[PDB]
């Protein structure tokens, strides 16, 4: 396994993101060398209406 | 004469390409994503600045940005 | 045509013409720019604004001396009206020239409102010859500055960049010479010339060397008996022109006003600008410049860092930030100048510095509104030019941990705690006015919530006002603060403040209470709009990178729910509406409170200013009677020019609503239709534009509509202010 | 007295304003008959007006030269000169009510967010829960200082920032 | 009603009565038809509530229970025939009956 | 495509009476656009400028003054009638340029021949501040 576990909650660390210092469920993780593999899903929508986004390994950290 | 730059976070949705009326954007292969696709902006001389491309990108923050700049006849949408 | 920008010149539309003017004096964004060429082009341009100032002053002197009645005004200053400039309008009729020739002059004229007559008369000007000689002097000084802006741009005489970034030498020369020596010389003028001209003696270039200011001369100055110059002050029964009731003093500390001319004593103002010269020369010798002694600016900022870490690194890294950022230096200057401009307004009406200004009711008003409206415009620029610093000239890595980054870190707290104060004052102030509007309306004027401003009345009692009866230290004879300054300033000061026929510390009631709080609503919420546009200039959650786009851009599109009016330019744009509203309340409150004083019926303001129908009935509707009848169907008075202007502002104000409400997309489709007609018409099609016609841009319309808005906001009130006060003459 | 204000009992303009406001009704009362309902309505308004003026005088209010009562805000002068009920005491009567509304809404928000679908609980309220909290908030200042001294009032840098 | 202030609005209208002055022209309408007493106005009000509930009842009936088809709506030529003759024609004829038989003599 | 199709400037046009949204003096002087497609039957379609027109069985040709007017029609034909249009750009000098299916495949489908342009290898944000580029143009490039 390369990254966090399925169904595990993680905290985001992108300064650009609407979900920054916020928590979301890990939907999936790809192990094929992609730059932004970690797929995360949040309950709260962003300004557009999207509730998912692919984040990186360094950009996510353990909850709270 | 507008500027269109696409960033590393593209995932090959093609929704930016479908939305642009003026055919500024096209898809090119790439090894960074699952879909193995990436956008491109070869012909920005025909860009107009509608920002429908930015509206369709589903990322957390946009993989496509239209940085407005100097104007022209094609950019101002002048039939005359 | 723009040579400084090739990107706009290639534009075929009319957007080239408009944007070429607005980006003209924005040297940073120009093509082929350099930091060294930037400072030089500024240094040359700043010579230009001086050239227009000294010429603008020369025009007033000439147009007054040639066409005015300065010689006739000095003899009877109270009754005679001043004259600004004559009139030549061939579209007049015979009734108008007969009405506009109210002055003693032959032809029609315009009555002045600035107050230059009271100013020139005070400093010792008593003839039209002396104004002709002066108008030539400034026109020469004006030409000299134009020659310098060209000279100091040449290949030689071209200052280097290190010369501009020498702060320690600029402070010492400007604090000591520009401020101090200039203030020292002005005292030299008041002593050698003006005070004699008050006491009858004619002093001029012919006889200033032979005439002594004091009988003893300078021998007291060297001996140390400096109190000899304050021995025989001018008596109360003293005419300002003649030697009846005169004295020999040149420096005195009498305090208070002169009885006949309700104005400050000249001997005091002479003594004033002397002490200011001493402190400012002393402060000029502070910083270090080419000698061993002196302070350094960078060493000070690095030192004032608190040990515990309440401010982190503290003021470190700020010297290179200020010295290299021109927008930072401009924000502090405007914020300082814009505040001073309000002091000039607040401290002149209460302390008249000129002769026969308290009697000229129309002149006091315009001088107050003129400076305060300028104080708002200037102060809105400090934040705006302060916001541009965060985009262009801010480096986070250099300014890390310092006060400037620690402010920007927690900006969500500042903008939030501000919003509480605006909401708090807004609900509770309006709720009381509306509570009083209603309860007046049901016939019960006793149920109003009238709260007395006790804290302000506590001050006036602590500053000599014995009406309220608090019996504070300086209203009490036993206290030391009364004992100290008893021989110096208090007999003249206590007489004036306790007199209820001057504007010095007017009586306060519950009507004055609500307005000072309503004024607080303006400043705290106007600051909110401008502070937000500054701190959120670099980025927002809706637009994480505003810094890449610029200070002024229309929007980021309809996506993300809509992004209209996000840029920092659009924050400044919205604040000007609040700047004008705030200054309007401040200025409405000055005019009405003074009209009731001048009309003698102070009870009008105290009882009617507690509910808002009083403002609409007793101030606006009532005082707009003589004005509105400027041109009646029966005839026309001299106030016709003001009623015409009064509508002219009610119209310009409305035309801006077009550019504000109706936006571009409706119009560009319309211009496309006129273009079709111009080509399909048989003969007009032979003519063809050189530049393609297009509608005005988005940002341009916000600017244009704000100009049509603000100009009507000003031209409307200026007519009402002058016409209401001039027609009643009180 | 204080601030050069006379009490409302001793003022002349205060009684002048009473004689005026009653004269309007007496003139209006002349039109109608004695036993009619318009007569009874105006007589009641006359009775209320006479009661409004005497009660404000009895309460040690301060009337100015205009003849209208003025309020004092500093608790020092209010307590010294017996004018506390005007401003100083109602300040605490409000804040008790205002904090009641915050302590209640804050608790409904926290508790609904501990369950599934909190969005539905806002548009479709749990009225049994809302009434329970609304009758449990009589002692909200105790819970606040309990929650402050404990540290479970404020969140700690788990909030979104923008840069 | 007599609570805080708010009774001064009941102005001295005249007629042993005080209240708000209306500007809707109902009094002149009720006089153009024969209406001399208040009892006629009460009955007219009770009729409206009765007819209004029927109109509300019909909206439920003609949607929730027995709703027409698209064919019934597209019969456009029958609407004009019924809505001209029946509604505007007989409705004006009926009012003349009220005018002729009641309003004129009163 | 296999090869760029050259322009046939003499093909039948649809049956359209005319309108006022046509071409202006800009077309003869600067440039104009023309679109081609091939229909299997006679149908009716909405024009971008004006009203309705009747296509013709076989090749069809229009002339427009804007690229958006042409691509607006492609989106209608590709969706409603499921056709494959192709449009050019004609200058005043007579030069002709083949624009939209420049590779033969529409842009929303990948192809191996294409090469990326204006591709930054970084995340949005994560770029230098304007102060670093204060005296020349560009923070994004
Ligand atoms: C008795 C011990 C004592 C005390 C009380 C102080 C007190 C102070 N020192 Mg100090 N100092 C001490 C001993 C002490 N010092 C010693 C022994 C040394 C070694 C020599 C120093 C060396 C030292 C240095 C070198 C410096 C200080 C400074 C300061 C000042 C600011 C420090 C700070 O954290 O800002 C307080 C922290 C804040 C974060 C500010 C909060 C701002 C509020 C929240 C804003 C509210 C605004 C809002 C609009 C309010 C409403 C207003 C409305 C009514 C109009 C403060 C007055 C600094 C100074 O001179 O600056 C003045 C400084 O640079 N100290
Ligand atoms: C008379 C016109 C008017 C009024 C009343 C306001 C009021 C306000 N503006 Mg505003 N504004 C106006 C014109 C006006 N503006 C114009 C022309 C412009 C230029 C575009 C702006 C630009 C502007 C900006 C840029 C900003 C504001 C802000 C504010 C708020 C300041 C905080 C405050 O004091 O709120 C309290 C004051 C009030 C008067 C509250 C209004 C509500 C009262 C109590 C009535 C309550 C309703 C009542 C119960 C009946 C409702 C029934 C009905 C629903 C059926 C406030 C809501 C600032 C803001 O929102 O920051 C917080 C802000 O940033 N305005
Ligand atoms: C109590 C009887 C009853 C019941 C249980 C229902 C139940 C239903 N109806 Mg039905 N209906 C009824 C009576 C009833 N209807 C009547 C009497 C009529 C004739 C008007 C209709 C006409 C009707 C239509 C035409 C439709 C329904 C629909 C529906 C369904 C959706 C209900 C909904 O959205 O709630 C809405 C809940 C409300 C409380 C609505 C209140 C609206 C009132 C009238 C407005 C009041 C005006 C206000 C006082 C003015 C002041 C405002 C100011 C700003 C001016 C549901 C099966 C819809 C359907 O089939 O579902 C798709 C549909 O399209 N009904
Ligand atoms: C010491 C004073 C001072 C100085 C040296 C500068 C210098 C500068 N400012 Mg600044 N500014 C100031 C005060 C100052 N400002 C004040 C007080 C304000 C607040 C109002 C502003 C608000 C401000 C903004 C909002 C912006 C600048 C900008 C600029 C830059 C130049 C833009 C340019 O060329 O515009 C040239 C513009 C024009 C020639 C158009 C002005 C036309 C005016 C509005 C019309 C006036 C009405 C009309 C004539 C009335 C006639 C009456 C009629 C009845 C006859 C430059 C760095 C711009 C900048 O840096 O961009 C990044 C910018 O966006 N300034
Ligand atoms: C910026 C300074 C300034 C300003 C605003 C004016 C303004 C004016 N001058 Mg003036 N003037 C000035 C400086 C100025 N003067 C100086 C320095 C001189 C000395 C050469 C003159 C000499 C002068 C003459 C000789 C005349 C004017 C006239 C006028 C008026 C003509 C209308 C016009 O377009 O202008 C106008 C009120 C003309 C007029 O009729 O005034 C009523 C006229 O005959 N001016
Ligand atoms: C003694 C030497 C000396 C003097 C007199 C000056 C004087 C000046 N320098 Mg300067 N300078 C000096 C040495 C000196 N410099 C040195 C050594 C350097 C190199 C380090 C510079 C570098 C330098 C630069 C780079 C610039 C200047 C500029 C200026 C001008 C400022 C603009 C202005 O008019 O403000 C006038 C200000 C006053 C007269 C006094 C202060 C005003 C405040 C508000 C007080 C108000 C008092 C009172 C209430 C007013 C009442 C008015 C009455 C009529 C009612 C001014 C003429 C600027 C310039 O070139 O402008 C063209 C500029 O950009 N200086
Ligand atoms: C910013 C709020 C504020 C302001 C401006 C005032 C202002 C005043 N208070 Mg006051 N006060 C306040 C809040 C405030 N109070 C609060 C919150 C309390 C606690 C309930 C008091 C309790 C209080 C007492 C007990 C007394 C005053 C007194 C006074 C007056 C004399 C100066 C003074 O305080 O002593 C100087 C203070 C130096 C720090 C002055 C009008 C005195 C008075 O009655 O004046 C005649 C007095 O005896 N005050
Ligand atoms: C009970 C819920 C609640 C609570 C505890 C708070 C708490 C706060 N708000 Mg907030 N607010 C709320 C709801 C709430 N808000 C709602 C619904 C709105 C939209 C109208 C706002 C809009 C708002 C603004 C615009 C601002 C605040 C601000 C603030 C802070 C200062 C207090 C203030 O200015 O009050 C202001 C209060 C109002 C303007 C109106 C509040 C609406 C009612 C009175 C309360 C809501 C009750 C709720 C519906 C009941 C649910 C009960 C449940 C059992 C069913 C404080 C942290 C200020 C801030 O930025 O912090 C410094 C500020 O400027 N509030
Ligand atoms: C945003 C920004 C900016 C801006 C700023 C501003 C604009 C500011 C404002 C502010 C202000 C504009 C301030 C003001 C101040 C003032 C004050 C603070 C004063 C006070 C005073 C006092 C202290 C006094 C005292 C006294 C005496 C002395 C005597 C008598 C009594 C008394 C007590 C009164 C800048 C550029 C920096 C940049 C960055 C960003
Ligand atoms: C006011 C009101 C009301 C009431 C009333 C009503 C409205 C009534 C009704 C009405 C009626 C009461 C009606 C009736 C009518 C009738 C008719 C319309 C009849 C006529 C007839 C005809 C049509 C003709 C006949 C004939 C002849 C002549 C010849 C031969 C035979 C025949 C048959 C053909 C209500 C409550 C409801 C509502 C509200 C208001
Ligand atoms: C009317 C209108 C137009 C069209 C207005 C036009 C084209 C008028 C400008 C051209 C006329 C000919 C200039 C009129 C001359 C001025 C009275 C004086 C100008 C002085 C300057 C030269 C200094 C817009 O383009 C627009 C754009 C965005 C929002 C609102 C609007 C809007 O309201």
């Amino acid at each position: 396994e390369i990254g966090p576990k399925r169904g595990s909650l993680v905290k985001v660390l992108r300064p650009e993101s609407y979900w920054y210092n916020q928590v979301g469920k890990v939907v999936s993780v790809d192990q094929s060398g992609i730059r932004y593999p970690v797929v995360v899903r949040f309950e709260n929508q962003n300004y557009a209406g999207v509730s998912t986004n692919n984040y990186a390994l360094d950009e996510i950290e353990e909850v709270k | 004469a507008h500027v269109v730059k696409i960033y590393d976070t593209c995932i090959g949705c093609t929704q930016c390409v479908r939305a642009c009326p003026l055919d500024v954007l096209e898809m090119v292969p790439w090894d960074g994503c699952k879909a193995a696709q990436m956008a491109s902006s070869p012909r920005t001389e025909d860009c107009v600045g509608c920002k429908r491309c930015e509206t369709a990108c589903p990322t957390d923050f946009l993989s496509v940005r239209v940085y407005l700049g100097n104007e022209s006849t094609r950019s101002l949408g002048l039939a005359y | 045509f723009p040579k400084f920008s090739q990107g706009l010149a290639q534009d075929p539309s009319t957007r080239r013409i408009w944007y070429g003017l607005a980006t003209a004096h924005d040297f940073e964004s120009h093509d082929g720019m350099t930091e060294e060429n930037l400072y030089q082009k500024i240094f040359a341009s700043h010579f230009g604004q001086l050239a227009i100032i000294f010429l603008w002053t020369s025009g007033n002197l000439f147009h007054v001396a040639w066409q005015g009645n300065f010689e006739q005004w000095v003899t009877d200053p109270i009754h005679v009206r001043p004259i600004a400039h004559a009139i030549w309008d061939p579209h007049f009729g015979q009734p108008a020239v007969e009405a506009f020739t109210r002055g003693g002059a032959s032809g029609p004229v315009n009555i002045a409102t600035s107050g230059v007559y009271q100013w020139w008369y005070t400093i010792g000007l008593r003839s039209n010859q002396e104004l002709y000689v002066s108008s030539v002097f400034l026109a020469l000084v004006s030409a000299v500055f134009l020659f310098a802006g060209w000279l100091h741009l040449q290949p030689n005489f071209q200052p280097s960049l290190s010369w501009f970034k020498d702060a320690e030498s600029r402070l010492n020369h400007h604090l000591a010479g520009l401020f101090g020596v200039s203030s020292l010389a002005w005292t030299g003028h008041l002593v050698h010339v003006a005070i004699p001209e008050s006491r009858g003696q004619h002093v001029g270039w012919d006889n200033f060397l032979s005439v002594l200011p004091h009988p003893q001369g300078l021998t007291p100055f060297w001996s140390g008996n400096w109190a000899a110059y304050a021995q025989n002050p001018d008596t109360a029964s003293h005419a300002f022109g003649t030697a009846d009731g005169s004295g020999t003093a040149i420096l005195t500390f009498l305090g208070g006003f002169h009885p006949q001319t309700q104005s400050l004593w000249l001997s005091d103002m002479a003594h004033h600008h002397l002490a200011i010269a001493v402190l400012f020369i002393v402060a000029g010798h502070m910083y270090r410049t080419n000698f061993g002694i002196g302070h350094r600016l960078e060493a000070i900022l690095e030192a004032h860092t608190p040990p515990a870490g309440g401010l982190g690194a503290g003021h470190k890294g700020l010297f290179h930030t200020v010295n290299n950022s021109l927008h930072f230096q401009l924000g502090l200057a405007l914020a300082s100048v814009g505040t001073i401009t309000s002091l000039v307004a607040q401290h002149m009406y209460s302390l008249p510095p000129y002769a026969y200004l308290a009697v000229d009711f129309t002149t006091q008003a315009s001088l107050y509104t003129h400076h305060q409206y300028i104080a708002g415009f200037i102060m809105c620029g400090a934040f705006a030019h302060g916001a541009i610093f965060f985009i262009r000239d801010y480096d986070p890595e250099q300014n890390k941990g310092n006060v400037l980054a620690r402010v920007l870190d927690h900006k969500e707290a500042i903008i939030s705690h501000l919003s509480w104060v605006s909401l708090f004052l807004g609900f509770h102030t309006l709720g009381l006015y509306v509570h009083n509007d209603v309860v007046q309306a049901f016939g019960t004027p006793e149920k109003q919530i009238l709260i007395e401003p006790v804290f302000a009345q506590w001050i006036q009692a602590a500053q000599g006002k014995s009406l309220y009866g608090f019996d504070l230290l300086l209203a009490s004879s036993s206290s030391p603060a009364y004992s100290a300054g008893q021989s110096l300033w208090l007999p003249g000061w206590l007489e004036a403040i306790n007199n209820n026929q001057n504007s010095l510390f007017l009586t306060i009631g519950p009507g004055d209470f609500l307005v000072h709080h309503a004024i607080a609503l303006g400043l705290h919420t106007t600051t909110l709009i401008l502070v937000k546009g500054a701190l959120d200039a670099r980025g927002s959650k809706l637009m994480p990178d505003k810094k890449d786009f610029g200070y002024s851009f229309p929007c980021d599109g309809p996506g993300r729910g809509g992004t209209c009016d996000i840029s920092a330019y659009d924050a400044f744009y919205l604040a000007v509406f609040w700047m004008l509203n705030t200054i309007g309340w401040v200025t409405f409150y000055w005019h009405w409170k003074h009209l009731t004083l001048w009309q003698g019926n102070v009870s009008q303001f105290d009882e009617s200013s507690t509910y808002l129908m009083g403002w609409l009935r007793d101030y606006l509707w009532l005082n707009s009677s003589q004005l509105i009848n400027g041109y009646n169907p029966f005839g026309m008075n001299s106030l016709s020019v003001w009623a015409w202007t009064f509508l002219f502002g009610h119209l310009v104000y409305a035309t801006g609503f077009m550019f504000l409400i109706s936006w571009r997309g409706y119009w560009q489709e319309l211009i496309e239709t006129l273009v079709w007609a111009h080509e399909k018409t048989p003969l007009a099609n032979l003519v063809y534009w050189k530049d393609k016609p297009v509608a005005l841009s988005i940002v341009q319309a916000r600017l244009v509509g704000l100009a049509h808005f603000s100009v009507g906001y000003i031209f409307t009130y200026a007519a009402f202010l002058i016409a209401s006060t001039a027609g009643r003459f009180g | 007295d204080i601030a050069g204000l006379t009490p409302c009992s001793e003022s002349k303009a205060y009684n002048k304003l009473e004689r005026k406001e009653l004269k309007v009704l007496d003139k209006r009362l002349k039109q109608y008959e004695p036993g009619s309902a318009p007569y009874l309505a105006l007589q009641a308004t006359k009775e209320r007006t006479e009661n409004r003026f005497k009660t404000y005088a009895k309460q040690g209010l301060l009337c100015g030269n205009d003849g209208l009562p003025h309020l004092i805000s500093d608790p020092g002068l209010a307590l010294r000169f017996n004018h506390a009920g005007e401003v100083f005491i109602p300040t605490f009567g409000f804040l008790y009510v205002a904090g009641y509304i915050g302590h209640v809404g804050r608790q409904y928000i926290i508790l609904s967010k501990e369950d599934a679908k909190p969005t539905d609980k806002e548009i479709i309220l749990d009225v049994p829960l809302a009434l329970k909290l609304a009758f449990q908030g009589w002692a909200w200042p105790l819970a606040s200082i309990q929650e402050l001294r404990n540290g479970s009032l404020l969140e700690k840098d788990e909030n979104i920032t923008v840069s | 009603w007599p609570i805080v202030g708010q009774e001064i609005l009941n102005g001295d209208v005249g007629g042993g009565f005080q209240g708000i002055q209306i500007t809707s022209g109902f009094f002149q309408l009720w006089r153009a038809s024969g209406i001399t007493s208040e009892l006629q106005l009460y009955s007219t009000a009770i009729g409206g509530l009765v007819l209004a509930a029927a109109c509300f009842f019909a909206g439920w009936f003609h949607y929730h229970k027995a709703a027409p088809k698209l064919e019934w709506f597209q019969n456009v030529e029958s609407m004009l025939n019924h809505h001209l003759a029946g509604l505007l024609g007989l409705g004006s004829l009926a009012w003349a009956g009220h005018q002729i038989h009641v309003s004129l003599p009163v | 495509p296999w090869k760029q199709p050259e322009l046939d400037p003499d093909t039948p046009s649809p049956i359209f009476g005319g309108s006022t949204g046509g071409l202006l003096r800009k077309a003869q002087v600067e440039e104009f656009y023309v679109i081609t497609w091939e229909s299997p039957k006679e149908q009716i379609f909405e024009m971008p400028t004006g009203g309705a027109a009747i296509m013709r069985k076989g090749p069809n040709l229009l002339k427009f003054a804007r690229k958006e007017q042409c691509m607006a029609l492609t989106t209608q034909l590709r969706s409603k009638f499921r056709q494959t249009p192709c449009f050019y750009r004609v200058y005043a000098d007579g030069k002709v340029q083949y624009l939209h299916p420049k590779d033969g495949v529409y842009p929303e489908k990948v192809n191996a021949g294409r090469v990326g342009v204006n591709q930054n290898m970084r995340s949005i944000g994560k770029n230098v501040d304007p102060i670093k580029v204060v005296k020349f143009t560009g923070s994004e490039p």
